[PDB]
């Protein structure tokens, strides 16, 4: 979400302003997208490497 | 229908 | 649960039965216990060994 205008743009702007119904993508769960949109319980392990 | 949305990316 | 009686006993029948509020505990969030009760994102990743 761009603060300038507090919109969230890509697929978390597609899932807040209803365009798409779902995001199955390589998304990390993040604490600001927690704010507008629910995860599932996440289903890829990854670590900085 | 549902519309899934993601990335282009390999 | 219970043989074929659906009496949760362990920390899942102490939170199904009304009389704990919430696990802060090892608990594995697995299919079954999704669906009676919740979860959060887990807080540590492990398997089989
Ligand atoms: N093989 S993997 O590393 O892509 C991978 C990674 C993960 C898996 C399963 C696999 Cl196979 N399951 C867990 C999930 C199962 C339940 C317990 C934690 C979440 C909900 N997420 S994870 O820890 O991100």
């Amino acid at each position: 979400r761009d603060a300038d205008t507090k919109i969230w743009n890509g697929m978390v702007g597609e899932l807040v302003y209803g365009k798409a119904d779902i995001a199955i993508a390589p998304l990390t769960i993040t604490l600001v997208r927690e704010e507008v949109i629910d995860f599932s319980k996440p289903f890829m392990s990854l670590g900085i490497s | 229908t549902v519309v899934v949305t993601t990335i282009l990316e390999s």
